[PDB]
């Protein structure tokens, strides 16, 4: 067996501008075996009708999925994506930062 | 176009 | 415009005690994902995945999911088996994966056809690149491998990569010339990110491009070598196009002197950008 820990990206579909609307996206890869928890968050709390793609796969057999919810930024607001794999031992969280 | 897979493993 | 890629990425997991595999099958052609099957939707069917695979009338449908079904069966089976192989506890669940298709050139010529698995995140047998022989990982699959010699499976493969893989390949990207054969042009921006009083960001931004394949360059003057950039891996944006970004860290007051280049196939020529204060 071959276990590999996921690697996350978080991100918007379009260039950020308060008060407008947009998508919210967290890229999850590289990860192996397949069960997987992520979580978009807002302040802390959980985001609800967060979707994702289908599971598929690299060339590496790792996997990826794309998480994601439709959302309105605000200047205040903090977002984030939070994972949990059975090769961490707690989550991981990854702030969402709109120049990255 | 899916393939099935023939002998088992 | 060139090669061109027809995949299936199949997962199933074993959740024993719990009852039967998680089966989930997801096909491609190049970057655009276009059908799925999964297991545990109450109704499973195959399905389209992409807006003209709705195209496809019921009896191609029907069809697939029947073959999906027969794969079901292929990797319960099949799970058990490794499971003894591996001389493993029974209670426990364990992954199969496999990875078949073709990639051909323009002129519809196979570059590689494909047929490969993977137990537990790890190369377990694959149809060599020659469409004939078979190369184990380990010790355990050279008792699949010997079997499958034995059933000469391979000749079954071969004749699908070499045939209806690529007639099934021509036939999707007619379906769906509209988006496949599509580019859309990135979008690029350059952003500026202060620091200190030394340094500050330059950030070479591409969005809403595809196909995925993109390369994104900085110059400082000349041209850029031995070179501290930072890049991220190319992503979805959900939408069915990419984005990806390159940054370089520069002295402050120097930022016009950077060039950003941007290379992708939907452009006429590379896109030559700067900071734009």
């Amino acid at each position: 067996m071959i276990q590999r820990t996921p690697k996350i990206q978080v991100y918007s579909r379009h260039p950020a501008e308060n008060g407008k609307s947009n998508f919210l996206n967290c890229y999850v890869s590289g990860f192996h075996p397949s069960d997987i928890e992520v979580d978009l968050l807002k302040n802390g709390e959980r985001i609800e009708k967060v979707e994702h793609s289908d599971l598929s796969f690299s060339k590496d057999w790792s996997f990826y999925l794309l998480y994601y919810t439709e959302f309105t930024p605000t200047e205040k607001d903090e977002y984030a994506c939070r994972v949990n794999h059975v090769t961490l031992s707690q989550p991981k969280i990854v702030k969402w930062d709109r120049d990255m | 176009l899916y393939l099935v897979c023939g002998e088992r493993v | 415009m060139g090669p061109h890629s027809l995949r299936y990425f199949v997962t199933a997991v074993s959740r024993p005690g719990l009852g039967e595999p998680r089966f989930i099958a997801v096909g491609y052609v190049d970057d655009t994902q276009f059908v799925r099957f999964d297991s545990d939707a109450d109704n499973p069917r195959f399905e389209p995945r992409a807006p003209w695979m709705e195209q496809e009338g019921p009896e191609y449908w029907e069809e697939q999911t029947q073959r999906a079904k027969s794969d079901e069966q292929w990797f319960r089976v099949s799970l058990r088996t490794a499971q003894r192989y591996y001389n493993q506890s029974k209670g426990g669940s364990h992954t199969f994966q496999r990875m078949f298709g073709c990639d051909v050139g323009s002129d519809w010529r196979l570059l590689r056809g494909y047929h490969q698995f993977a137990y537990d995140g790890r190369d377990y047998i694959a149809l060599n690149e020659d469409l004939k022989t078979w190369t184990a990982a380990d010790t355990a699959a050279l008792i699949t491998r010997r079997k499958w010699e034995q059933a000469g499976d391979a000749e079954y493969y071969r004749a699908y990569l070499e045939g209806e893989c690529v007639e099934w390949l021509r036939r999707y990207l007619e379906l769906g010339n509209e988006t496949l054969l599509r580019t859309d042009s990135p979008k690029a921006h350059v952003t500026y990110h202060p620091r200190s009083q030394v340094d500050v960001t330059l950030r070479c931004w591409a969005l809403g491009f595809y196909p995925a394949d993109i390369t994104l360059t900085w110059q400082l003057n000349g041209e850029d070598l031995t070179q501290d950039m930072e890049l991220v891996e190319t992503r979805p944006a959900g939408d069915g196009t990419f984005q990806k970004w390159a940054a370089v860290v520069v002295p402050l007051g120097k930022e016009q002197n950077y060039t950003c280049h941007v290379h992708h196939k939907g452009l006429p020529e590379p896109l030559t950008l700067r900071w734009k204060p």
